[PDB]
């Protein structure tokens, strides 16, 4: 190559940089922590803030580290008086008009004005005249915007420009009298708006919920995983004692960056409420409080009073997979084979996990200049993989649509709505296919929709064969990838969660079961749940199917231990205990494994790391913890063997390819209990 | 109070010329007084009637500070 | 590897804090052996925990009778590390106030002596002008106590406007209190009889056995921090060094007794040459600033913000400060790892080593000077057990 | 200190430096010249006097 | 014994110019050079006696400890005659975790010294009581407060911590409230140590900004 | 002879050596005797049968050392062995064939959300 690497120096010191790669890139590869306020990595450069001011031999003025090229054989200087010179007046004219409102600003304790300005200012003013007095805006009841306390650091335009693509906010006035926000009165309509208050560097842009709750110090951090879809974010999470204060993402560029779901931002205040402590067995009167001991032997009395074909086993969506591995070996160790899932498709055969997974991988996917979207909305699905869309088409990634036409923000081509505009894609009627036969890297993606579909077959079949003409999968790339929108599907999935074809023929004829189990599960379809049956409910929150219960034990919630949870891609992730447990609760699989004791057969593991290493002999992936395989492709012969699905229930050419999500605000419990989302909905209603 | 003599009943006013930290009196100083200035009055440690935290006992509604709503049928 | 057989003699010296179990083969000691740990409160493991200024106030309890003298050898190791120039009238307050510290100390220690020999009077009497200094203490920093006056960098507060006049006033009449205090036990047989030639220490056992203060002068050692490795302004200060010969409990006390009148020249020295200018180090980086700047300024409100919050930064490192106690030489070693807690303080307390001399002093004397050892080595288990 | 409000020139605490200096093996200390420097009569003794007051820079 | 009243009249001075100098420029040198073996390693640090000057800080093995120490005491350049204090420093990061610290003054020439030792909790450092008397307690309270063992002591026994108290609070893995609580029984009539509980327990802050450079 | 010189029955021997006086002095004429005193102390050396050290061995033995010398000179009273010798011993063998059939897991579950810690 001809020297992708050049060579600069920066204070003496030999650092090899790529190309394009400006002096703020090789001071932080040269191991220097420039102060810096609007330049970000996820961003384009703005360089107003002057703050990335250096010194570079043969140049008379400072130069911006954030914005200049670094040319070979350049020298740059760190700490010559003139650069502490200019960074200490740069702290001064940034303080001059800034409010003495630090006692009462949030970002106190995290502020980079304030850290910043303790290290590379002074110490004292020689401002004495009157500041500049700013009105605050309204955005929506997410964000609480002081803009008094704004730098214009134009970060938060650059990021709705660019990542949200909303584009709905702007640089008002001149000079001194420069003005941030939107001249009209408008609610911010990001899904991912709450973003923007971690990238706002000062206490002008602040998270409303948290606003005067607590402090940073006050918080202990835990790293966590988002449990609200089945992308899996990265996020750490805040509290003060036992009571979750906030929670914020963290880095992890092949899941989610930098960027979390407003969803999975602010539900965390349904924690406090509508919250199960204590277990309860109906009596006559109805639900009361009774120990362990009484609720337990009375689920062991009511499970062995019915036959084995008479129990059914539902596993919701924020069910871990040791609890959804336990019960399935508890209701299979008496004869049961009746399992379904609260995320739909619970007879879906899982046999390659690349049938069912992302083959391209989410930072794969990136490679990929062409995308084909069968019948999905990633937008209200994974607004941080819509994101990652975004991204990807900011470089000239062109993406297609077969399905429900929705705003996605970024320009893209409509084939269709129906399989029959799938299948005349596949025939060769439409344009879309050379583009996709010409494209080097192809992409298709299905959503679970789609698998919700009672021709689901005939759809697979259909894109396998439009993958098979267009190569979508050949020698080194794989553009198949199949995504959710629930965590504990995946771990199912994998684990072999499946009834069993005579539970499975039972429903068929209509067998009704009378011992109905619920692994945290509230969305429910009437047809699992018969009324006048005994219902055994576990869980964390009380909500319909506790309200229909007949015995409650109260479970485990996600901030509370550490479940696993693998996402759509196959990467094996795990939540962490931020909190001790509420109330009286249990651990959810020591739950089912006393159960299992108490009817009168014993699970043979008695410790999380031995229901772990069962899981592990399950399936040998799960040993491996953030991490990813590489799916085995059997070609065709996969869709040659589930031929017969595809002949009994046909194609319906008519129903169109939608999103079965309708509610992106609520979708479990946890979102139907918090107060932020109806507060948002609300605001959503009341713009009409 | 010549039987239960306290120095909790002196006001502060006379508190501060009294303690030699002031040499201000209201015989002598116009000070200002809050609206919601509370007067001087004798101590009730030791009585029933004494304050107590919002956990204790003696409180008039017992407060139960768990940070969270539990679920009832 | 040691069995017990012979019982014998057996002793118990006080669960009330000392713990003291002796040997005698009747009327004479023979061994003495003391138990400590009783005020053992962990403090330095506590200073961990603790910013620099949230743990100054637990060097107020290490001696709860002499404590700016106990900040001030923190508060030193503190500002070499940090680099950091202490302004002349903050060093003429801390010289001024610690000898009034230092008067407070011997008076107590002389008193409490006293006591324990059988002497009432000079407790009661010199207890009043203890209450006169408690009085200066409150009006400079509002405890009687704990203080926390001393910063690092200077004071918290300036002195009150009206303060050196009473100080100067309390000057003028306390070399009478102590002359009337002093006949009292000077010309008398009884107090000689009593303290004379008990407790006899030479230069080298002392040497050995790490003394510091009063009782290595009293061996013929010319000896004080204050002039060979001054600190702060006692340089400028001129005063004399009382010196004996003979390592007597008499002659400690009248080496404290002169020690007393050395600290009132000082006094009066510091008294007649107050400077007029700043008290706190101009480094408001390190140092907090005024209410009223902090109230009117951007950057001062930002510097209390973190002060009060985060606090400095000392740069890694490593050092050890004494100061000249009026129990002896009182150091901190210092442990630097670059954050804003301290990684490791360690304190050195000389009665802690004093009191290691009891068992080869108390050899050969009775029960009835074993209080007499005590008192003489001027031992506060606060300092002594951390 | 009221309107020149500049600190660099006075940020002693972040300036200060540790060097770690050559190995001193192959070092010739002449303890002559060490005793060269010593007197040897009761005149001619020079003693270093006790500094005053320690260190202000100004203030 | 040394540092006797000499001059009847008043000094204005500290020590004599020449020996000033050596101990504060070439004293390190002339340590190293005389006795390298007792030398590993060499710190010139902030002059324990004074703000203005240098004083150096010793690191060896503990092999060598008593004939350095003894030198040090004895040598007619290096009479430091006062060892202040014994203590040490915990390392977890390191092979060996502590570092033992010795303090000397030298009243003969108005000078100090610092000298470190590094080892692990399985090796023996050999008591200095015969160098020095206070070393006694010092030695005591060390083990007291880390488990460093003292080889050859005539008691090395707990001082400072409960009678009946296992372990070692100092060490940093030590909690800082610990494990174990006492509480006096009206049932047993006797004071018994129960496990430690808390109405409130402790709150620990993270003041540590992201931006600081001086954390090391 | 025997594994680092056998140090451990050497010190096992010379408290026991040692434990009639303890006895007497303490007046535990009525509750215990030698023999069961002597299991006691036994019972004690198992805590670390397992070292590999022989260092860590004589670490342990010279800590034992100090804590049958407080012992020795009665510096822990009569209420550090009521609640670390005789009531234990009590306890061990008064709670011996208990009625309880549930596994130990289940009595955990039925005991809290955590397990136990401490004594
Ligand atoms: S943004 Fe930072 S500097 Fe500005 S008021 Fe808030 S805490 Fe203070
Ligand atoms: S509101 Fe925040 S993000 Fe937007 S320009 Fe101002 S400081 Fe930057
Ligand atoms: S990052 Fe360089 S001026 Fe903004």
């Amino acid at each position: 190559p001809p020297s992708d690497h050049l060579e600069v120096f920066v204070n003496e010191q030999p650092v090899k940089i790529p190309k394009g790669s400006s002096v703020l890139q090789a001071c932080d590869a040269a191991g220097i922590d420039i102060p810096r306020f609007c330049y970000h990595q996820r961003l384009s450069i703005a360089g107003n803030c002057r703050m990335c001011l250096v010194e570079v031999e043969k140049v008379p003025k400072p130069v911006a580290s954030c914005a200049m090229p670094a040319g070979p054989g350049m020298k740059i200087k760190t700490e010559t008086p003139m650069v502490k010179k200019a960074r200490e007046g740069v702290m001064e004219f940034l303080l001059i008009n800034h409010p003495l409102d630090c006692p009462i600003c949030d970002q106190g304790g995290e502020c980079d004005l304030q850290d910043q300005a303790m290290i590379f200012g002074s110490d004292r003013s020689r401002f004495v005249e009157a500041k500049r007095a700013v009105e605050d805006k309204n955005l929506g009841p997410l964000v609480k915007t002081v803009m008094t306390r704004c730098i214009q650091c134009t970060r938060c335009v650059r990021f709705a420009s660019e990542v949200a693509g909303t584009a709905e906010l702007g640089v008002t006035g001149r000079g001194r009298d420069s003005e941030i926000g939107t001249y009209v009165e408008k609610l911010m309509g990001s899904e991912l708006s709450g973003n923007v208050v971690d990238l706002c560097p000062v206490g002008a842009l602040t998270s409303k919920p948290y606003a005067f709750t607590a402090r940073s110090w006050e918080l202990k951090g835990t790293e966590s995983i988002d449990v609200s879809d089945g992308l899996g974010a990265n996020i750490r999470v805040d509290a003060r004692g036992t009571e979750v204060m906030r929670i914020l993402p963290r880095l992890n560029e092949a899941v989610n960056e930098e960027w979390l779901s407003d969803k999975g931002r602010y539900q965390y205040d349904g924690l406090k409420h509508q919250r199960l402590d204590k277990p309860m067995v109906k009596g006559p009167k109805g639900l009361q409080v009774a120990t362990w001991q009484d609720a337990l032997g009375a689920a062991a009395a009511a499970l062995t009073s019915a036959a084995p074909g008479e129990v059914r086993g539902i596993a919701g969506k924020l069910a871990d997979a040791e609890s959804m591995v336990a019960l399935m070996d508890l209701l299979r160790g008496l004869g049961a084979g009746d399992l379904a899932h609260e995320g739909g498709f619970s007879d879906m055969p899982a046999d390659v996990r690349s049938t069912y997974t992302a083959n391209t991988t989410v930072q794969g996917l990136e490679q990929s200049d062409l995308v084909l979207l069968v019948g999905t909305n990633p937008r209200w699905e994974s607004p941080v993989f819509n994101a990652r869309l975004r991204k990807m088409f900011l470089d000239g990634t062109q993406v297609g649509l077969v399905g429900a036409p929705v705003d996605l923000t970024y320009k893209y081509e409509h084939v269709g709505s129906d399989p029959a505009a799938l299948a005349a894609l596949a025939a060769g009627q439409h344009p879309f296919l050379e583009r996709l036969k010409k494209a080097a890297r192809p992409a298709v993606v299905v959503g679970p929709g789609v698998l919700r579909r009672a021709d689901r077959e005939a759809v697979m079949k259909a894109v396998h064969e439009l993958c098979g003409k267009a190569g979508v999968v050949k020698e080194g790339w794989n553009g198949f990838n199949v995504i959710h929108d629930t965590a504990s599907r995946v771990a199912a999935l994998d684990m072999g969660f499946g009834p069993s074809a005579a539970a499975r023929a039972r429903r068929a004829q209509g067998a009704q079961p009378k011992v109905v189990y619920l692994l945290g599960s509230d969305d429910y379809s009437e047809e699992d749940v018969p009324e006048g049956a005994f219902v055994i409910y576990q869980g964390h929150h009380g909500d319909r199917g506790a309200s229909r219960a007949n015995v409650v034990l109260p479970g485990a919630a996600y901030t509370e231990k550490s479940g696993l949870y693998v996402n759509f891609e196959g990467r094996v992730q795990q939540t962490r205990a931020a909190v001790p447990l509420v109330g009286d609760a249990r651990e959810d699989w020591a739950i089912l494994r006393a159960l299992s004791e108490v009817v009168g057969k014993r699970l043979p593991y008695d410790s999380h790391a031995a229901v772990r290493a069962r899981l592990a002999g399950i399936a040998p992936h799960f040993a491996n913890i953030d991490a990813v395989q590489t799916p085995v492709w059997l070609n065709g012969e996969y869709v040659k063997g589930v031929e017969a699905l595809a002949k009994a229930a046909p194609l319906q050419p008519s129903a169109p390819l939608t999103s079965t999500i309708s509610n992106f605000y609520m979708t479990d419990a946890i979102s139907r209990a918090s107060r932020t989302m109806a507060k948002c909905i609300q605001a959503r209603q009341q713009t009409k | 109070d010549k039987f239960d003599y306290n120095p909790t009943t002196i006001p502060p006013e006379w508190h501060g010329w009294l303690n030699y930290i002031n040499d201000y009196n209201p015989t002598n100083t116009q000070f200002k007084q809050p609206t919601y200035q509370i007067e001087a009055s004798m101590t009730k440690t030791g009585t029933q009637t004494c304050y107590n935290p919002k956990g204790s006992w003696f409180s008039a509604k017992p407060r139960n500070w768990r940070k969270y709503e539990s679920w009832t049928p | 590897l040691t069995p017990a057989k012979v019982n014998n003699f057996t002793l118990n010296f006080g669960p009330q804090v000392l713990r003291l179990v002796l040997e005698m083969q009747g009327e004479i000691i023979m061994r003495a052996d003391p138990h400590i740990g009783l005020l053992h409160r962990g403090t330095e493991k506590l200073l961990e925990y603790k910013t620099y200024l949230q743990g100054l106030p637990y060097f107020d309890r290490l001696d709860y009778v002499s404590m700016m003298c106990m900040e001030h050898s923190y508060v030193l190791a503190i500002e070499q590390l940090l680099n950091v120039s202490v302004p002349l009238r903050g060093q003429y307050i801390r010289v001024l106030f610690s000898e009034i510290t230092r008067v407070l100390n011997h008076l107590l220690a002389i008193t409490c002596h006293s006591m324990d020999v059988g002497a009432l009077t000079p407790f009661l009497w010199a207890f009043e002008e203890r209450e006169k200094l408690f009085e200066f203490y409150e009006r400079v920093s509002g405890a009687r106590m704990h203080a926390a006056y001393f910063r690092v960098g200077g004071v918290s507060q300036d002195l009150p406007i009206g303060l050196l006049r009473d100080v100067y006033d309390w000057a003028r009449q306390f070399a009478s209190r102590l002359d009337e205090m002093e006949e009292l036990l000077t010309g008398n047989r009884i107090w000689k009889e009593r303290t004379v030639d008990v407790g006899t220490i030479t230069a080298q056992m002392a040497w050995d056995w790490g003394c510091s203060g009063p009782i290595l002068r009293a061996s013929g050692i010319d000896w004080d921090l204050r002039k060979t490795q001054p600190y702060d302004a006692y340089g400028k200060m001129q005063f004399n060094v009382p010196i004996a010969g003979h390592g007597d409990c008499y002659d400690r006390y009248l080496v404290r007794l002169q020690e007393m009148r050395e600290s009132l020249r000082i006094i009066y020295q510091c008294l007649n040459e107050m400077p007029d200018g700043l008290y706190k180090s101009p480094d408001g980086k390190v140092c907090p600033p005024s209410r009223s700047t902090m109230k009117q300024s951007m950057e001062a409100l930002i510097h209390h913000f973190k002060l009060y919050t985060e606090g400095f930064h000392v740069p890694a490192g490593e050092t050890y400060r004494a100061v000249e106690a009026p129990k002896g030489e009182f150091g901190v070693y210092l442990v630097s790892r670059g954050g804003n807690r301290p990684y490791r303080c360690k304190i050195r307390s000389p009665g802690y080593a004093h009191l290691q001399m009891t068992d080869v002093i108390s050899r050969g004397a009775m029960l009835a000077d074993v209080v007499t050892i005590i008192g003489t080595l001027d031992v506060v288990f606060g300092e002594i057990d951390r | 200190l009221v309107y020149d409000i500049k600190y660099f020139v006075r940020d002693y605490r972040r300036n200060n430096k540790y060097t770690a200096r050559t190995v001193d093996a192959k070092t010739t200390f002449d303890f002559d010249k060490l005793y060269a420097g010593m007197p040897t009569k009761p005149e001619q003794v020079k003693n270093v006097t006790r500094p005053l007051i320690m260190p202000t820079r100004g203030y | 014994g040394y540092a006797y009243a000499r001059k009847t009249t008043d000094k204005d001075y500290i020590a004599s110019e020449h020996m000033q100098a050596f101990g504060n420029t070439q004293l390190t040198d002339y340590i190293i050079k005389t006795v390298p073996k007792f030398v590993k390693m060499a710190v010139t640090g902030p002059a324990q006696s004074s703000v203005l000057y240098q004083e150096p800080t010793i690191y060896t093995t503990p092999e060598s400890l008593v004939p350095l120490m003894v030198f040090l005491r004895d040598h007619t350049n290096t009479q430091f005659k006062c060892l202040l204090d014994v203590t040490a420093v915990d390392f977890p990061e390191r092979a060996a975790r502590f570092e033992v610290v010795y303090h000397l003054l030298s009243p003969r020439w108005n000078n100090r010294i610092r000298v470190k030792v590094c080892v692990d909790e399985v090796t023996a450092v050999p008591t200095l009581c015969k160098v020095f008397n206070t070393a006694n307690w010092f030695e005591r309270e060390t083990w007291d407060m880390f488990g460093v063992f003292f080889s050859g002591h005539p008691d090395l026994r707990r001082i400072l911590t409960d009678y009946g108290f296992t372990g070692h609070p100092l060490r940093k893995d030590f909690p800082m409230t610990g494990y174990q609580e006492v509480r006096y029984d009206y049932g047993k009539k006797r004071v018994v140590s129960e496990p430690l509980e808390l109405t409130q327990e402790f709150r620990y802050f993270d003041f540590n900004s992201p931006w600081e450079t001086l954390n090391r | 002879k025997r594994l680092f010189g056998g140090a451990a029955r050497h010190f096992y021997f010379e408290i026991c050596r040692c434990l009639p006086f303890i006895q007497r002095l303490h007046k535990m004429e009525e509750m215990v005797s030698l023999k069961e005193l002597r299991a006691i102390v036994k019972e004690k050396f198992k805590e670390y049968k397992d070292v590999k050290d022989g260092r860590v061995v004589d670490l342990l033995i010279f800590k034992g050392r100090e804590e049958i010398e407080t012992y020795l000179l009665m510096h822990k009273q009569r209420h550090h062995v009521v609640t670390e010798v005789v009531e234990p011993y009590y306890a061990k063998q008064r709670a011996v064939k208990k009625v309880t059939t549930n596994s130990p897991f289940l009595d955990s579950f039925l005991s809290s959300g955590y397990a136990a810690i401490g004594v």
